[PDB]
C-alpha cells in the first residue's frame, strides 16, 4: 500500500492501453 | 412501360459514422490518456514543490508596448485585410454539417480533408451561431492575444536579464509580431493557430526544463500532435520538440532512479499518439488513403526539390508577394543570420542565456529547412514565423546593441543591412487580395515619390551606410559617436515603419 | 532560382553540384573560422581573405544586369582552392568527434540528392548521346535522388543518435590510426571524383 | 565546504548557466531581484540544478526566504555546520 | 458632355456608366454622340439607346435562401447568401453564380474548380446555362467587383428520391478506386 | 594531381560541349573585321559592345587564322591550365605548408 506504488501502475497500465487503443482507431468497423 | 429501368449506385464512401465499437474505443483512448497524465503528475509531485501563485510576479506588469500591440491587433481585426483562403474555408465549413463530413468543396471530387481537418470542425460549429466576418475570425484574435501574452512574459524573460530588461527588445518583439501577423494570420487560414501551438510547445518545454518535471513535457507532446493535426505545415511544432529533446532526455534519464522507465515512457506515448482518436473520428484509413491518392494524382504535387518556388513567388512584384507579404520572412532572416554568426563567435554575452537562445534559433532553422516536404509551396506558409520572429528580433536587438557590438564598423554594417532589407521590401506593389484592395494607395504600381521609387532611396541610403562602414574599416576606427546615435535599436524602427 | 529549375538544361546536375559544393565549403570554412579561432596547419591570415573574396564576389554579383545561371563560372578558381582547404580543416574537425563527421557526410549526401534531381543535358549539340539528358537519373526504375535522400535521412538519424548520447558516453574522440586519419577527409573527394567521372 | 569564496564560486556557475549573469557580478551583498534580475521562476531553476550537480535539497518553504547572496551562503553554512554526516561530499566538492 | 466609366475588357459588350451627378438639375434631354474617327480595322464601336436602369440590391434580388455557386474567393464578402449544399453524394442545383473580377475569375477560379479535376464547374456545364447579369458597385462606378451570372436549365427536370440503405464496413474496405483521369 | 587535371582538361578541350554563347561571340568576332566596329550582330539595332569589346577584338584576330572550334577556344584552356598551376603552386603553399 502506497500512493506511489499505485501511481506507477496507473502510469504504466492505462498509459499503455491508451496507446494500443489509439493506433487501432483507423482500423475499426464504421457504418 | 414495364421493364424499363436505370439503376445507378451513388458513391457515398465518405459519409460514414462510427459504430458502437469505434465510439467505445475513442471515448476510452482519451480517459486512459488523461488518467495516465494524472498519474505522471502525481509522480512528478514527488520532489516536494507546489504552486504558490496562480500568476507569476513577472506577469503582473504593464508596459507601453502591451497597449500598442493590443490596440493594433484589436483595430486591425476590424478594418484589416483578409487572406485569400477565407471564402474557401468558409464555403467548406458552412456545408460540413449537411454533407456529413469535411468535404473539400471546390475540387477533388468532394474528397475530404483527410487527416488534417480537426480545426475546420471547430469553424463548422462556430458557423451555427453566425457566419459574419467579425465573428467567425475570433480564434484568430484570441490566438494573437495569447501569442503576445506568451511571447512577452514567458519567452523574453527566459532569454536572460538583458533581453527582459531592455525596452528596445520588447518594442522590436511587439512590432515584428504585428508586422508578421497583419498580412498573413488575419483571415481564416490556420497559420495563426500553428504559430501559437509551436509557441505553447516551446513554452511548455522551457517550463519542463526549468522546474525539472516531466508533466509539462507530455503536454508539450500533446500540443505538438494537435498542432501537426491542423495542417501538414505544422512540423514547426515538432521542430520545437527536436530542439528541446536533449534536456528532456536528461530528465527522463534522471528521474528514473526513483520510479523506473515505464511509468515515464508510457504516458509520453499515450499523449503523443492520442491525436489519432481525434483525426480518425469520422473518416477511416481507407478513405484517407483514397483522398490522398486523389489529391496527389490531381492537385499540386510540388516534390521537395521544387522548394525554391516559395521564394521565387516572393520576389515577383504581384499581389502574392507584396510590400506587406515580405516582412514576415525578411525580418526573420535578417534577425536570425547575424545573430547566429554572433552567437558562434561569442560564448559569453553576459546577459543572454545560451540554452534558450540556441533552442530558439534551432527551431527557426529546422522550420525553414523542413518547410520542404510539404505538399504545396505557397507564400501563406510564412505566417508560421509570426510568433518565432518576434523573439528572434528581440534577441537580435540585444545582440547588436552598442554594448554588445562594441565596434562602430559592425553596427554600421548592420544598419546598412537593415536599410538594404527595407529597400528590398519596398520594391513591389501595395496590393491586397480581393476587397481589401479597394482604395489602397499604391494597389497597382510600385510606390514612387515622384519619378524615383522608394526602394531606390533606401538603396542609396544603404550604399552610403556601406561606404561609411568601409571607411571605418580602412582607418580602423571604433569609437565613433554619430554611429552610436544612428545604430541604437535599428530593428524596432525598421519594423514600426512597415507596421505604420 | 535559374540554377535550380525542374526539367531544365541551364541548371544541370553537374552545374548544381559545383555551386552547392562551393557554398558548402564557404559556409563551413566561415563557421570553422568563427567557432574555432583558427584552422591548425593553415595560416589564418590569407585563409580569411580567401573567404572574404568569395563572399564579396557573391555579393557584388547583385549589380549585374543579366543573371543567368552560367555566370557562376567565375568562381571556378576560388572553388578549387577552397575545397582543398575545406577537406583539410574538416579532417581535424570531424576527427575530434563522431557527430561532426556524420553531419559532414549527411550534408554531402543531401547536396548529392538535391543535385541528382535535375537533368544531365548540356546544350543543343552537346546532348547527342549523353545518358540522362532528357530525363532525371534513374538506376533501374527508382530515381537516384530518392536513394540519396533515404541515405541522407539515415545519416541524419545517426547524427541525431550520436547527439542525444553526448551526455551519457561523455566525450570520447576517435583514435588517430590509419583507418581514421584518412576517413574523415575522403568525403568531398569521393563525391567530387564521382561527379568528375560522370 | 563552509568557505564563502567556494559557495559563491559554485553558485555563480549555476547562475551563469541558468540566467546568463556573469560570475563577477555575484557579490555577497547583491539581491536576487533588485540588483540581479533573477525572478522566482529562475530561483526554482537554480534550486533544481543545485540538487543535480551537488546533493542538496533546498526546501520550498525556505527557498523563498533567500533574498541576498549572503543569505544563501549563510543558509548553506548553517545547513553544513549542524549536519556533519554530509555524505553528499562524494566526488563533488 | 459626360465621359463614361468603362470597367470590363474592351473587345466585347459592356455597360458604360454616366452618373446622374455629372448632369445638372436642368438636364431634361440626353442624346449620344459617338465618333469613330479611325481608319484602321480592328477598332470599332457599337451603341444601344440610353437607359436609366431600375436597380436593386443583390441581397434583395438574390434571396438569403436560394442556392448560389460562390467561387472560392467570394465567401467573406457574401456571408448571407446560401451555398450549394450537397448530401449523400448528390449536389443541389444552383440558381446564380458569384465570381471575382475578370483577371481573377479567368486564371484562378476557373482552373482550380474545373470539371476535369473535381471542381463544381463539371456539373453546371452539363446541366445549366450561364447568362451574365448586369451589376454595379454602388457609388464606386468604374470598379470591378466581380460578376453575377444566372443559371437557366437546359430542360425542365425535377429532383430525385434517391433510395437509401446502410451497411457496416471493416475499416480497411474499399469498393475500388474513383474515376479520376482516362 | 597536375598531370591528372591537365589530362582531364585537355581531353575535354576536344570531346566537350560548348556553352550557350559559342556561336554568338563567334559571328560577333567574324563580322567585326569589316563593319568598322564590334557590332552586336543579332540585336540592339547595331549597337556595339562598347565597354566590353576587348575580348571580341582578340577573337577577331584568332578568327582570321582559322575558324575551327578547336582553335578559337585555345585561350579558354590556357586560362585553365594557368589557373590550376597557380592554385596548386602559389595559393595552396601560401595558405599553409601542411595543406
Ligand atoms: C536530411 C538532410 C539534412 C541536412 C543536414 C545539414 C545541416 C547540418 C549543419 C549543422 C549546423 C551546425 C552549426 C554549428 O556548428 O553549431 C554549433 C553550436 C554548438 O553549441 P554550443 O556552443 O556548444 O552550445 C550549445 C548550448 O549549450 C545548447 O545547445 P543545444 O545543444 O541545446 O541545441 C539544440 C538544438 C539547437 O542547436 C542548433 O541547431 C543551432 C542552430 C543550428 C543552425 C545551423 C545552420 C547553419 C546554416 C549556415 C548558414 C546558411 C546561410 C547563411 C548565410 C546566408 C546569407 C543569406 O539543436 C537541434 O537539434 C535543432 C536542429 C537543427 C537542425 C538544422 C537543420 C538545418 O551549436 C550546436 O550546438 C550545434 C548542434 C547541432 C545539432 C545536431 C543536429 C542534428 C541533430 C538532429 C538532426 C535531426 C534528426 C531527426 C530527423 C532529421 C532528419 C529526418
Ligand atoms: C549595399 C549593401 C549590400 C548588403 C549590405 C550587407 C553588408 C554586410 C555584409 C558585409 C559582410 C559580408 C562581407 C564580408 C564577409 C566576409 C568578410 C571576411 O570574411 O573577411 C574578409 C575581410 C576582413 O578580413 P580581415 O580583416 O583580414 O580579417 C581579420 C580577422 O579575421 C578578423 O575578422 P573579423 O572578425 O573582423 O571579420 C569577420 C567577418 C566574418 O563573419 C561573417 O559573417 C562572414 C559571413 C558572411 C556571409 C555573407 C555571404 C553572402 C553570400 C550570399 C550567398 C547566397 C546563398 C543563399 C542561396 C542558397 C539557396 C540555394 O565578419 C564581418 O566582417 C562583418 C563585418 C564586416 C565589415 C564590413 C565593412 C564593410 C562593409 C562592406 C559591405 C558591402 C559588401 C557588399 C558590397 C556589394 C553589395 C552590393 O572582410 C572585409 O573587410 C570585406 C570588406 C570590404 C568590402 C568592400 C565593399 C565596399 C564597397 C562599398 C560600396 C557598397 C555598395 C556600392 C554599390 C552601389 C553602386 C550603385
Ligand atoms: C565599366 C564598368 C565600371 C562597369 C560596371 C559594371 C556593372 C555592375 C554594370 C555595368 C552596367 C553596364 C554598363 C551594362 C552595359 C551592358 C548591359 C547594359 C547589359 C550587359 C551586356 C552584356 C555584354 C552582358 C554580358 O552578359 P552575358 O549574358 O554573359 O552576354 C552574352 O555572353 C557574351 C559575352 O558577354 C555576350 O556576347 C552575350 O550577350
Ligand atoms: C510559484 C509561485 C507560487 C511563486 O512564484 P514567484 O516567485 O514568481 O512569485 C507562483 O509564481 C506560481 O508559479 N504559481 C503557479 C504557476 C501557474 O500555473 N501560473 C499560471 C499562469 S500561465
Ligand atoms: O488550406 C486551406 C484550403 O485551401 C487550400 O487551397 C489553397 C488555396 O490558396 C492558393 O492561393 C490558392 O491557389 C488555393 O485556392 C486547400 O488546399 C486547402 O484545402
Ligand atoms: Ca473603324
Amino acid at each position: 500500500g502506497k500512493d506511489v506504488r499505485i501511481a506507477r501502475w496507473v502510469a504504466t497500465i492505462a498509459g499503455l492501453l491508451g496507446f494500443v487503443l489509439s493506433v487501432s482507431i483507423p482500423l475499426l468497423p464504421v457504418t | 412501360p414495364q421493364g424499363l429501368s436505370v439503376s445507378a449506385e451513388i458513391d457515398t464512401r465518405f459519409t460514414t459514422h462510427p459504430t458502437a465499437l469505434k465510439l467505445a474505443a475513442m471515448l476510452l483512448a482519451i480517459v486512459s490518456t488523461v488518467i495516465a497524465l494524472l498519474a505522471l503528475w502525481r509522480l512528478d509531485r514527488l520532489d516536494g514543490r507546489r504552486m504558490h501563485r496562480l500568476i507569476p510576479t513577472r506577469w503582473r506588469t504593464v508596459t507601453a508596448v502591451d497597449g500598442v500591440v493590443v490596440g493594433g491587433m484589436a483595430i486591425w481585426y476590424v478594418i484589416g485585410a483578409n487572406s485569400s483562403d477565407d471564402g474557401y474555408i468558409l464555403q467548406m465549413a458552412r456545408t460540413a454539417e449537411h454533407a456529413g463530413y469535411m468535404a473539400n468543396y471546390f475540387r477533388w471530387f468532394g474528397s475530404p480533408e483527410d487527416p488534417f481537418g480537426w480545426y475546420y470542425n471547430v469553424l463548422a460549429l462556430m458557423t451555427k451561431v453566425s457566419d459574419a466576418s467579425i465573428w467567425i475570425r475570433l480564434p484568430d484574435l484570441i490566438c494573437a492575444l495569447i501569442c503576445w501574452l506568451l511571447l512577452s512574459r514567458e519567452v523574453l524573460p527566459r532569454l536572460g536579464p538583458a533581453v527582459a530588461g531592455s525596452r528596445a527588445a520588447m518594442w522590436a518583439a511587439g512590432l515584428v509580431l504585428l508586422g508578421a501577423w497583419m498580412p498573413f494570420n488575419n483571415g481564416l487560414r490556420p497559420e495563426g493557430q500553428i504559430a501559437t501551438g509551436a509557441l505553447i510547445t516551446y513554452v511548455l518545454i522551457e517550463r519542463a526544463v526549468t522546474s525539472g518535471r516531466l508533466t509539462p513535457a507530455a503536454l508539450a507532446i500533446t500540443t505538438a500532435a494537435f498542432t501537426l493535426g491542423i495542417q501538414p505545415t505544422g512540423l514547426i511544432a515538432v521542430a520545437a520538440l527536436l530542439a528541446g529533446g536533449r534536456p528532456i532526455l536528461r530528465i527522463v534519464m534522471r528521474r528514473r532512479r526513483l520510479v523506473g522507465t515505464w511509468p515515464l515512457i508510457a504516458p509520453l506515448l499515450a499523449a503523443g499518439t492520442v491525436i489519432l482518436a481525434v483525426v480518425f473520428a469520422d473518416q477511416t484509413i481507407a478513405t484517407v488513403l483514397e483522398a490522398t491518392r486523389i489529391r496527389t494524382a490531381i492537385g499540386p504535387s510540388q516534390e521537395w526539390w521544387t522548394e525554391n518556388l516559395r521564394y521565387y513567388y516572393l520576389i515577383l512584384p504581384t499581389t502574392d508577394g507584396a510590400i506587406s507579404r515580405r516582412v514576415a520572412f525578411v525580418f526573420t532572416a535578417m534577425c536570425l543570420f547575424p545573430s547566429l554568426f554572433m552567437m558562434l563567435r561569442r560564448k559569453h554575452i553576459a546577459g543572454v542565456a545560451r540554452g534558450p537562445a540556441w533552442r530558439l534559433m534551432g527551431i527557426i532553422f529546422a522550420t525553414m529547412f523542413f518547410l520542404m516536404f510539404t505538399p504545396t509551396k505557397w507564400i501563406h506558409h510564412f505566417g508560421l514565423f509570426a510568433a518565432v520572429g518576434g523573439a528572434m528580433a528581440a534577441l537580435a536587438t540585444v545582440l547588436v546593441s552598442p554594448t554588445v557590438l562594441r565596434s562602430a564598423r559592425n553596427r554600421m554594417a548592420f544598419l546598412s543591412l537593415v536599410l538594404f532589407v527595407l529597400a528590398f521590401c519596398f520594391a513591389s506593389t501595395n496590393g491586397w487580395w480581393y476587397v481589401s484592395n479597394f482604395g489602397a494607395p499604391f494597389n497597382n504600381s510600385v510606390p514612387k515619390v515622384g519619378g524615383v521609387q522608394i526602394s531606390a532611396i533606401f538603396f542609396a541610403l544603404s550604399a552610403i551606410a556601406a561606404l561609411w562602414a568601409f571607411w571605418l574599416h580602412l582607418t580602423r576606427r571604433t569609437e565613433s559617436r554619430v554611429v552610436d546615435r544612428l545604430t541604437a535599436a535599428p530593428i524596432p524602427v525598421a519594423a514600426g515603419f512597415m507596421v505604420v | 532560382y535559374f540554377l535550380t529549375v525542374e526539367d531544365s538544361v541551364d541548371g544541370s546536375l553537374t552545374r548544381r553540384f559545383a555551386v552547392l559544393v562551393l557554398l558548402l565549403c564557404l559556409f563551413g570554412l566561415i563557421m570553422v573560422l568563427l567557432r574555432r579561432g583558427r584552422v591548425p596547419g593553415a595560416v589564418s591570415g590569407p585563409l580569411w581573405r580567401l573567404c572574404g573574396s568569395t563572399a564579396i564576389g557573391l555579393l557584388l554579383l547583385i549589380l549585374t544586369p543579366t543573371k543567368w545561371a552560367i555566370q557562376f563560372g567565375a568562381f571556378a578558381g576560388l572553388a578549387g582552392a577552397l575545397g582543398g582547404v575545406t577537406a583539410f580543416a574538416f579532417a581535424r574537425v570531424g576527427l575530434h568527434s563522431r557527430r561532426n563527421l556524420a553531419l559532414y557526410v549527411t550534408a554531402l549526401l543531401f547536396i548529392l540528392a538535391w543535385a541528382t534531381s535535375g537533368l544531365n543535358g548540356w546544350f543543343y549539340v552537346g546532348n547527342y548521346g549523353v545518358p540522362w539528358f532528357d530525363k532525371q537519373p534513374v538506376i533501374a526504375h527508382y530515381p537516384v535522388t530518392t536513394i540519396f535522400l533515404v541515405l541522407a535521412i539515415v545519416g541524419g538519424l545517426l547524427a541525431g543518435w550520436l547527439h542525444f548520447r553526448m551526455d551519457y558516453a561523455g566525450h570520447t574522440e576517435v583514435a588517430d590510426t590509419g583507418r581514421n586519419r584518412a576517413l574523415a577527409s575522403t568525403p568531398l573527394l569521393i563525391v567530387a571524383t564521382i561527379m568528375v567521372v560522370l | 565546504a563552509a568557505t564563502q569564496e567556494e559557495i559563491i564560486a559554485g553558485l555563480a556557475e549555476i547562475i551563469e548557466e541558468v540566467t546568463g549573469i556573469e560570475p563577477s557580478e555575484v557579490t555577497p551583498e547583491k539581491s536576487f531581484v533588485d540588483d540581479l534580475d533573477i525572478d522566482s521562476l529562475s530561483m526554482v531553476e537554480i534550486a533544481v540544478q543545485t540538487e543535480d550537480k551537488y546533493g542538496v535539497k533546498i526546501p520550498d518553504e525556505d527557498l523563498a526566504g533567500l533574498r541576498t547572496v549572503g543569505d544563501v551562503v549563510a543558509y548553506i553554512q548553517k545547513l553544513e555546520e549542524e549536519n556533519p554526516e554530509a555524505a553528499a561530499a562524494l566526488r563533488e566538492k | 458632355r459626360v465621359t463614361p466609366y468603362d470597367v470590363g475588357p474592351t473587345p466585347s459588350w459592356r455597360n458604360l456608366r454616366y452618373p446622374r451627378s455629372e448632369i445638372p438639375d436642368d438636364a431634361v434631354a440626353v442624346r449620344v454622340v459617338a465618333e469613330d474617327l479611325s481608319l484602321s480595322q480592328g477598332d470599332w464601336i457599337a451603341v444601344t439607346p440610353p437607359r436609366v436602369p431600375e436597380l436593386q440590391s443583390v441581397q434583395e434580388y438574390v434571396g438569403s435562401d436560394q442556392p448560389v455557386l460562390m467561387d472560392w474567393a467570394v465567401g467573406l464578402a457574401f456571408p448571407c447568401q446560401q451555398p450549394m449544399l450537397h448530401a449523400n453524394g448528390v449536389t443541389e442545383v444552383p440558381k446564380f453564380r458569384i465570381s471575382p473580377d475578370y483577371y481573377a475569375k479567368l486564371q484562378s477560379t476557373d482552373t482550380w474548380q474545373d470539371g476535369i479535376n473535381g471542381g463544381l464547374l463539371g456539373i453546371t456545364d452539363l446541366l445549366l446555362r450561364a447568362s451574365v447579369m448586369s451589376t454595379y458597385l454602388s457609388q464606386d462606378w468604374g470598379q470591378d467587383w466581380g460578376s453575377l451570372r444566372k443559371f437557366d436549365t437546359v430542360v425542365e427536370a425535377t429532383p430525385a428520391e434517391l433510395d437509401f440503405g446502410s451497411q457496416t464496413h471493416s475499416g480497411l474496405y474499399s469498393p475500388g478506386p474513383l474515376r479520376i483521369r482516362p | 594531381t597536375d598531370t591528372g587535371v591537365i589530362g582531364g582538361l585537355l581531353i575535354w578541350h576536344i570531346v566537350g560541349a560548348p556553352t550557350s554563347d559559342d556561336g554568338y561571340n563567334m559571328t560577333i568576332a567574324r563580322v567585326a573585321s569589316e563593319a568598322g566596329y564590334t557590332t552586336n550582330y543579332y540585336r540592339y539595332f547595331g549597337a556595339s559592345e562598347a565597354p566590353f569589346d576587348w575580348y571580341q577584338s582578340v577573337l577577331s584576330h584568332l578568327a582570321s587564322i582559322s575558324t575551327a572550334g578547336v582553335w578559337m577556344r585555345l585561350p579558354a584552356t590556357a586560362a585553365a591550365i594557368a589557373t590550376w598551376l597557380i592554385i596548386s603552386r602559389c595559393v595552396l603553399p601560401r595558405i599553409g605548408r601542411r595543406v
